[PDB]
């Protein structure tokens, strides 16, 4: 009897006490044997164009160019419009701009009046 | 000979110039330098006039 | 402390504020009371340079402490008959202050008593 | 698997877990010892905030709802025991310290041509 | 290879050593005054930052003396809250830079 | 000006009729020598400018942003020679003639005396800038970035074009000098809404404002090394140079309409900062960054105080040889591994140690460290921005915690970690590029010992 | 850094006198390539104990995946011998 | 006993 | 994958080092040290797979309750406090032909040898193409071990790399 | 001598006379005669070199002199020549009113560290006259902004006289 | 690190010492408690209590000036 594991996003689940790991049938572990497959021939790939000696240069991995092009290029054709983004857009991008105008307004306001009203220290203000 | 090479032209040359650069160039313009004036106690003269301040009056001494 | 208990554990107008001391005129209960004198005028003290929290009464002990230093640079040991003379002279002063520490919880105790006293007849 | 087709731009690239590369196992000769990464691998979406000098996602020897329930608990506490406190001052049984020349009016920048209200102390 | 015996590592040490001794009654004993010590008080306030210490002492020594037991041990959460710095780094250093960069991603720049 | 201007066309002469083998030699060496004697234009006087014709004059804003001018011609000629090594020789004569053409059309803008001829300079210049973006570029998104990039600055002036001789007819001239004396109040009216906008809008474009500075990261990355170093470091300052002028005419209606452009400025380097740090492409990293300094910029000169007009100016000075340096330096790492990603290579001080000390320095001076002058025009702005109001400290505060988040995040990523194992071409650091970085970070450190000159006519 | 270097002599020195300490293990049918399991018959678990006392010898980590495939002592000198090294 | 340490080129 | 007896074994590895670090002292850590290794020894014989395996999920689920929450870590291991210290000192061995010739020129000996062993690996590396590609599965491997050489003078396919890494301290 | 002390007075020392109470020796005393001797004394003889021969080669240079012109109140409306030099002037005095401003802030912060722990009371002469050159300064070149000018100025001074007009007006109307 | 008086390791054994190391250890530990008991004899008070610290429950009502409850 033990406190059962509390995962969050930050906190991953341990191997350890994960069931997944314990109901193992031949499909579970013929699993982990096709992506061993895959992950074995791209290591050779790999290795023999590392190890070439007549190659020099830049071993360009197509992995790495598809992550980046779908970051920048490949977000915006993929884009609809529709209510998650909608509000998204309106809530980020608009909400900022109007809070900070009224928060910055009504002070310049009240200052602004104090000043023409003579009840503002400005003794020694002489740099602005 | 080491320190004294060193002790030369580490520390008798800066000063040299440091106070070179200050006597005749910084101390020349207003305020540049400014001291704060020493404390006068009782009791004591002035070596630009040579004045005595008077002592405090009579204390009403207790050793404890 | 322990008189803190006596006010927070217990009635405060009994105990004094120490914000708003002291309550009664210097006067009361004192008939020809005497004053205390500054035995360093303020010029001395100005001249002296010293610190406004130290323009004390206990001053004068203190401007003699600081002429024996001056001239006895660089024997630092020495001196220390000034010390505790201008020591002992602020300890006497911080003990009268506690007098009217304590005479103020005394008169206003006197006043709790008394209001018994006027007002249960009444 | 794909992220879903909400619009948000992912299209069809792979959702990865959510695991930061600090957890992937140290001692396999990884291509990018540094990434923890492979050649060839598809790379997490996010994987340039999962790397080792940022968010880590390791499992906690203490779950993740009970640590905020302990620090919120002890800095709450501490604040308001401060507030308590700040009520209740500690202090001494003195009375204000007095100083000479109407409590040093001319020491302080007082005006010297408006008098001070005279103030006296008294033996005791 | 324990090995102390080195002039660069003994004379280091060695002047913080007297340098730790006599330094703090040199200071005190030269600087001008510039305030007014409270001198008098009571023998409890007078001497309790001493005795706590000692108290620490006591505490930490008897303490120190429990761990030679073959005695088990037993996970507490106010230990555990100690080790791991009150779970101040383990949150704030993976909630903080997880909301700030998740921002400047799915919704400042995509 | 012609003192400057005539030197500057001969340059044109000296290419062409130059040997086949020394177009590179003799061009830097004359562009620099022009760069020597610019420094005559600090003949400055406290009450009085520099006026020496009816066509051009010269004063303490604009003589600092023509030295910078004059400066980084030399510099971009440098930063060419590896990428045009095997381009046709007419066409790295060609390459060579539309830089020192856009040279030729900047210091006239700077010292143009009448508000319509520093348009069509201030025009001129895309014409130039377009070529060599879409030309000499290499991505296949060159020819998209030129469109942006060209749209979006006509888009504004076309406006501004129309409120320029609307002022004329109404006051009589536009030579600035005359309006200093003639400026009238600009009553507060409907039509008075759309004459500022038109003043403005042609350079918050320019700076760019927030929301719209699309057109940046798509030129300033695609285009090449000389395109990107001049982009990022005059073209930017030619809207902060005209907003510094026209303001003049715009008051007091400024008062009012300056809050909706602070607040995307002032939130807007939050946003910007913040893409910073999450950026994929190193060359798309300083990119955004420029957005975020020029926030500053765009917000100083809005709130129109003698502080803020001085720290506005030493930072666009301060800015355009710092973004040019980062520029410079992640184009030296492109030139071995041929690639824009961040991530590709990395623990670059293990192989370069001192091209490492650049980058340090470049980090140091992009997040204000103080006393560089980079500090001393962000510091300005914000006590301006203080007696503007109290609460902007929280802004410039986060943005400050920010910069040096994503500065530092680019310095760690790339020069320290471990070294990518399958790349084998890091050739020791060149001359070239060594005196490269050293005619960036010199004079920037230079200028800290005598900050006076670059602080404005308000000093 | 002030550390004396690691030679193959020292090394197998070391691993021998580490199991010569061993209760489970007789020092006559110990030898340089006396297999733990086939030889001086020990279990699994035994065999982890050995790892665990050579680990604090040399004070290193070995990984669980390297650990289990060495069975004899000669195997294990070969393998701290590579990961410092250590040639003569 | 001195072993040969590999660095990148100074000489540039 | 993992075998069931592995993940025990692994177990029985990692519940010692967090035992170790509670109990600090030898002679306090030895006596627990066989107690532990009793509880292993008795389930020994049990040849249930689902009760065995049982055990077993209950003694991971024991061990994070009472894990150490600072377990002692070697300085060398991943999250001691010497982990990648030095790869700050480790240059890859081909910046040396980038080296100046009168650079080069200091060392005479250690480039006359070198290039023996470049020599070495342009001659050796078609040779070890052609092996592994004869013993590479028409859908190529299914595992990343690797071959050793089978012949006189053929040395193991990609071999450079792994015998000419930096040293543990370079400098 | 090298300033009028008139600009920036310097009250009269008083230094006390040493009162040794001790047996030991005073280092400060011996170092000090080291310093005028082995420091001190060659610089003298390297300056003193220098100022012979600036004694040789004596040439002089003089502080500019500006001859007034009519201010801005005294330019007809748009009148660029007269506007011209009036606003030239005022742009020359603002400057020198800054550095006014700048010689009181400097007696000010030099008197505070002058008097040490009796600056409150002592500076406060200073002090005084802080107040009413800042002052001074606040009322003519204050809030005119970045694109200050003499028609600015002016036209801030026109409504401040219209405030204190009217203010006597309505105080001695009651 | 290098230099020094080099001295050769031992294998489950004890270091080496020397005389120079260990006399120079002890001197300055008698040398702290020299410092302690010689400073606790001449300032005691600077540990203990410098001035006796007064009872308020012992002064008078007549040096307090507190006038009889009868008026
Ligand atoms: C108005 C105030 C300014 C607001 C902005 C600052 C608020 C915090 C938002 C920025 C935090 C994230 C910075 C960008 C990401 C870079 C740091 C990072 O990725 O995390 C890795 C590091 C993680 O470091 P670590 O020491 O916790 O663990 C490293 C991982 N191990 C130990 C396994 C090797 O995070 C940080 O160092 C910074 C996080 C704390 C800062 C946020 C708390 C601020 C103070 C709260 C009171
Ligand atoms: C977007 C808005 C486009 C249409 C213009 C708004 C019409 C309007 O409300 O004006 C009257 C209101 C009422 O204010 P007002 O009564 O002081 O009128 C303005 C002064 N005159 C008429 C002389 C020009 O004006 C506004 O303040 C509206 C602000 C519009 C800007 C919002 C978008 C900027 C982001
Ligand atoms: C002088 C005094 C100074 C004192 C300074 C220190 C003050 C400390 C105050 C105590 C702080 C306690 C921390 C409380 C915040 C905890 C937030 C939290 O725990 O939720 C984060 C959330 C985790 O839950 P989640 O993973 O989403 O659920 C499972 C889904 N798979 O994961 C998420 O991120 C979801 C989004 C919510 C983020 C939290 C809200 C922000
Ligand atoms: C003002 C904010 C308005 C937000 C409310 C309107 C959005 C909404 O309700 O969604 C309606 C509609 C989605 O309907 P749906 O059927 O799901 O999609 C079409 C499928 N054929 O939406 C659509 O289909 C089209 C989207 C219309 C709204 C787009 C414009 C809203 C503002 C976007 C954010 C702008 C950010 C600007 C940034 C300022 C500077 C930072
Ligand atoms: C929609 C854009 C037009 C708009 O709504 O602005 C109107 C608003 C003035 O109108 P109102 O606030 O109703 O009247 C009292 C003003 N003191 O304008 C103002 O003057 C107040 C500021 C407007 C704040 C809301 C702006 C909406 C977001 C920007 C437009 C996005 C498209
Ligand atoms: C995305 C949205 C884009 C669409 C927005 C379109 C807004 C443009 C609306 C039409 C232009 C504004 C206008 O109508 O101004 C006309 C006004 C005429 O008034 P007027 O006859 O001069 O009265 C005083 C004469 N004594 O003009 C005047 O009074 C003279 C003032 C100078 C004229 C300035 C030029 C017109 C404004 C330019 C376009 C709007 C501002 C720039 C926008 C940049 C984008
Ligand atoms: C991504 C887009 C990028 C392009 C952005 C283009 C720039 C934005 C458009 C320009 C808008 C200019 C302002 C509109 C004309 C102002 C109309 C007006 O006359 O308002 C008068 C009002 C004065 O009110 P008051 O201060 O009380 O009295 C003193 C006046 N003498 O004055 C005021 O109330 C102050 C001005 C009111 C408007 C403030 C709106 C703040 C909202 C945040 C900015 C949002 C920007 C647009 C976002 C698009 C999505
Ligand atoms: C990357 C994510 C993006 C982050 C976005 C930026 C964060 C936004 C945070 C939410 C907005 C909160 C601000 C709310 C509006 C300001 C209202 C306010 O409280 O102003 C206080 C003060 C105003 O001064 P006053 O002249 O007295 O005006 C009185 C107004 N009632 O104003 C001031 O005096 C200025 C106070 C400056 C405070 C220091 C800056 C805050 C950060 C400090 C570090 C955190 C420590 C906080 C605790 C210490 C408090 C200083
Ligand atoms: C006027 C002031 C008087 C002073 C005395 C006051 C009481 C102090 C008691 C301290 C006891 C101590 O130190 O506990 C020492 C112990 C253990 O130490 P160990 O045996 O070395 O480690 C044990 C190692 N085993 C288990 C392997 C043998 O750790 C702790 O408890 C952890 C810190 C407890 C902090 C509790 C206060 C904070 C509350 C907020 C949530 C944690
Ligand atoms: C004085 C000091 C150590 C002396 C000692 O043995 O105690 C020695 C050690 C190395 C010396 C320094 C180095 O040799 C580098 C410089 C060499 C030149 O002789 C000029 C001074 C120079 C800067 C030397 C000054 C001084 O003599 C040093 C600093
Ligand atoms: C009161 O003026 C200060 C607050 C008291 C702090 C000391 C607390 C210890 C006194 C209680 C214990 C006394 C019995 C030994
Ligand atoms: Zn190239």
């Amino acid at each position: 009897s033990f406190p059962k594991y509390e995962a969050s996003r930050l906190s991953s689940l341990p191997t350890t006490l994960d069931p997944a790991e314990y109901d193992i049938s031949s499909e579970t572990r013929k699993a982990q044997a096709e992506r061993l497959a895959i992950r074995s021939r791209l290591k050779r790939e790999y290795q023999l164009q590392y190890y070439d000696p007549s190659r020099r240069g830049v071993i360009e991995d197509p992995a790495l160019v598809r992550w980046t092009y779908a970051r920048s290029a490949n977000i915006y054709p993929n884009f609809r419009p529709n209510t998650k983004t909608s509000l998204l857009g309106a809530l980020f991008g608009i909400g900022p701009l109007v809070f900070w105008y009224y928060v910055f307004k009504t002070d310049r306001d009240r200052k602004e009046k104090l000043i023409q009203e003579g009840k503002l220290d400005r003794t020694f203000n002489i740099s602005y | 000979y080491r320190h004294s090479i060193f002790a030369f032209t580490h520390v008798l040359i800066p000063v040299w110039i440091i106070h070179y650069y200050l006597k005749y160039h910084v101390t020349t313009k207003p305020y540049t330098i400014v001291e704060k004036k020493p404390r006068i106690f009782p009791g004591d003269t002035i070596l630009e006039t040579g004045e005595v301040i008077p002592p405090m009056k009579e204390f009403p001494d207790q050793h404890h | 402390g322990a008189h803190l208990a006596r006010r927070y554990l217990g009635d405060a107008s009994v105990e004094p504020d120490p914000l708003r001391m002291p309550t009664f005129p210097p006067d009361y209960g004192f008939p020809e009371r005497k004053e205390r004198e500054m035995v360093a005028t303020q010029q001395e003290m100005n001249d002296a340079q010293l610190v406004l929290q130290q323009r004390d009464y206990c001053a004068h002990y203190l401007i003699r402490f600081l002429k024996c230093k001056r001239d006895s640079f660089p024997n630092f040991l020495a001196c220390k008959h000034e010390r505790h003379d201008w020591d002992y002279c602020e300890h006497l002063d911080y003990v009268k202050r506690m007098k009217e520490f304590e005479r103020e919880r005394r008169l206003l105790q006197r006043k709790k008593r008394r209001e018994q006293r006027e007002a249960d007849m009444a | 698997e794909p992220y879903p087709d909400d619009g948000t731009g992912y299209g069809d690239y792979p959702k990865l877990p959510d695991r930061s590369q600090q957890e992937r196992d140290p001692w396999y000769d990884w291509d990018h010892p540094d990434l923890r990464l492979n050649w060839g691998e598809p790379m997490h979406w996010d994987l340039d905030m999962y790397i080792r000098n940022r968010v880590d996602t390791s499992p906690t020897p203490v779950n993740w709802n009970l640590m905020c329930k302990h620090l919120f608990g002890f800095v709450a506490f501490m604040l308001f025991m401060f507030w308590v406190g700040e009520t209740y001052p500690a202090y001494q049984p003195v009375g204000p310290k007095q100083y000479p020349y109407n409590n040093l009016y001319l020491e302080r920048g007082g005006d010297p041509n408006k008098e001070p209200e005279p103030v006296v102390h008294y033996e005791i | 290879n324990i090995n102390e015996n080195n002039p660069l590592l003994i004379n280091s040490i060695k002047r913080l050593l007297i340098g730790s001794l006599f330094a703090g009654y040199i200071i005190s004993n030269n600087i001008p005054p510039t305030t007014i010590p409270q001198m008098t008080m009571p023998y409890y306030l007078k001497t309790t930052a001493l005795i706590v210490t000692i108290l620490g002492f006591i505490l930490a020594l008897e303490i120190s003396n429990m761990t030679k037991n073959l005695k088990y041990h037993y996970p507490s959460n106010a230990f555990k809250f100690s080790t791991l710095l009150g779970y101040f780094p383990t949150i704030m250093h993976r909630l903080a830079p997880y909301m700030n960069l998740s921002m400047s991603q799915k919704s400042a720049s995509s | 000006m012609l003192k400057y201007i005539i030197p500057t066309i001969m340059l044109m002469p000296l290419t062409w009729l130059s040997k086949n083998n020394m177009i590179w030699v003799n061009s830097t060496a004359h562009s620099l020598l022009i760069s020597f004697t610019s420094l005559l234009l600090m003949n400055q006087f406290g009450d009085n400018s520099l006026n020496f014709s009816l066509l051009f004059f010269s004063d303490s804003l604009s003589t600092p942003l023509l030295i910078l001018t004059m400066w980084l011609l030399p510099l971009m000629l440098m930063a060419s020679q590896h990428h045009l090594s095997k381009e046709n020789l007419t066409r790295k004569k060609l390459f060579i003639t539309m830089l020192i053409s856009l040279q030729l059309f900047l210091i006239m803008t700077f010292t143009a005396m009448e508000l319509i001829l520093f348009y069509i300079l201030f025009e001129a210049t895309l014409v130039p800038t377009l070529i060599i973006i879409t030309r000499w570029g290499n991505q296949t998104e060159r020819l998209n970035a030129g469109l942006y990039f060209l749209f979006y600055t006509l888009a504004g002036s076309l406006p501004l074009l129309v409120a320029l001789i609307y002022i004329q007819n109404t006051v009589g001239s536009l030579n600035f000098l005359m309006l200093q004396y003639w400026v009238q109040p600009v009553h507060n009216s409907w039509s008075n809404v759309f004459m500022w906008l038109a003043c403005m809008m042609a350079f918050m474009v320019k700076m760019p404002l927030y929301g719209l500075h699309l057109w940046l990261p798509k030129a300033h990355v695609e285009a090449p090394i000389a395109g990107s170093m001049v982009l990022a470091a005059v073209l930017l300052k030619l809207g902060g140079y005209g907003m510094l002028r026209i303001t003049l005419i715009l008051n007091p209606m400024t008062d009012f309409m300056a809050y909706p452009f602070i607040m995307l400025s002032l939130w807007g380097m939050i946003m910007t900062s913040s893409i910073c740090l999450r950026q994929t492409d190193l060359k798309s990293l300083i990119a955004y960054s420029s957005v975020s300094h020029m926030a500053l910029v765009i917000v100083a000169i809005l709130i129109q105080t003698p502080w803020s007009y001085m720290g506005a100016t030493a930072l666009m000075i301060a800015h355009g040889l710092t973004s040019s340096m980062l520029f410079c330096l992640a184009n030296s790492n492109y030139e071995r591994i041929h690639s824009r990603t961040m991530i590709l290579a990395r623990g670059l001080q293990t192989l370069l140690p001192l091209m490492a000390t650049w980058w340090l320095l470049a980090s140091l001076t992009n997040l204000a460290l103080p006393p560089t002058i980079n500090l001393i025009g962000e510091l300005f702005v914000v006590m301006s921005t203080f007696s503007w109001s109290n609460i902007t400290i929280i802004l410039m505060g986060v943005n400050m915690v920010i910069t040096a988040l994503y500065s530092l995040y680019m310095l760690i990523m790339t020069q320290r970690g471990k070294y990518t194992y399958h790349i084998n071409n890091i050739s020791p650091s060149f001359t070239r590029e060594n005196a490269l970085m050293s005619l960036h970070i010199l004079p920037l450190l230079l200028l800290t010992l005598n900050p006076k000159i670059i602080l404005g006519p308000l000093y | 850094s002030d550390a004396p270097p690691l030679t193959l002599e020292g090394i197998k020195d070391r691993v021998l006198y580490v199991l010569k300490l061993y209760d489970k293990i007789d020092p006559e049918k110990l030898s340089v390539n006396s297999h733990f399991m086939k030889d001086l018959g020990l279990d699994s678990l035994d065999q982890v104990e050995i790892i665990m006392a050579m680990e604090d010898e040399f004070g290193f980590e070995i990984p669980d995946i390297d650990a289990e495939k060495l069975m004899c002592p000669q195997e294990i000198v070969d393998y701290i011998a590579d990961k410092k090294d250590v040639y003569e | 006993k001195r072993l040969f340490i590999i660095k990148p080129s100074g000489f540039y | 994958y993992l075998t069931h007896q592995q993940k025990v074994l692994r177990l029985y590895k990692r519940a010692l080092r967090h035992l170790e670090s509670w109990c600090i002292h030898r002679d306090k850590y030895r006596y627990f040290a066989c107690l532990l290794r009793a509880r292993f020894d008795e389930h020994k014989n049990e040849k249930d797979m689902v009760k065995a395996t049982q055990l077993l999920r209950e003694a991971e689920e024991e061990f994070w309750h009472g894990q150490h929450p600072q377990p002692y870590i070697f300085p060398e291991s991943p999250g001691g406090t010497s982990y990648e210290r030095y790869e700050c000192y480790k240059v890859p061995e081909w910046c040396l032909d980038d080296w100046h010739p009168s650079e080069k020129a200091m060392y005479p000996d250690y480039f006359a040898k070198r290039e023996q062993w470049k020599k070495l690996r342009r001659e050796s590396w078609e040779r070890e193409v052609k092996q592994l590609q004869e013993e590479t599965p028409v859908g190529g491997p299914r595992t990343e071990a690797l071959p050793p050489a089978r012949k006189q003078g053929d040395l193991p396919p990609l071999w450079w790399h792994i015998v000419t890494r930096p040293r543990e301290r370079p400098m | 001598d090298s300033w009028d002390k008139d600009v920036y007075p310097e009250p009269p020392r008083r230094t006390p006379a040493p009162s040794p109470q001790t047996s030991l020796p005073n280092p400060i005393t011996y170092l000090t005669k080291a310093f005028d001797l082995l420091v001190d004394r060659p610089v003298t003889l390297v300056r003193e070199f220098i100022e012979r021969q600036h004694a040789k080669n004596k040439y002089y240079y003089y502080h500019r002199e500006f001859r007034r012109v009519p201010d801005i109140t005294e330019c007809q409306e748009k009148d660029v020549l007269c506007m011209f030099e009036a606003e030239m002037q005022w742009r020359r005095d603002y400057k020198v009113d800054q550095e006014i401003v700048n010689i009181i802030q400097e007696r000010l912060k030099a008197c505070q560290q002058r008097e040490g722990e009796s600056h409150r009371q002592n500076c406060a002469k200073e002090l005084e006259q802080f107040t009413q050159v800042v002052k001074a300064y606040q009322d003519r070149y204050h809030d005119l902004g970045a694109h200050y000018s003499a028609r600015k100025c002016l036209a801030k001074q026109k409504q401040r006289m219209l405030a204190e007009r009217k203010a006597a007006k309505e105080a001695a109307a009651a | 690190a290098g230099g020094g008086a080099h001295i050769e390791p031992r294998y489950r054994q004890f270091p080496q010492l020397t005389r120079s190391q260990v006399i120079q250890a002890e001197f300055f530990s008698a040398t702290m408690w020299f410092w302690i008991l010689w400073r606790f004899w001449h300032d005691s008070d600077a540990v203990l209590g410098h001035f006796p610290y007064p009872d308020p429950s012992q002064w008078t009502d007549e040096e307090l000036g507190i006038p009889p409850d009868d008026e």
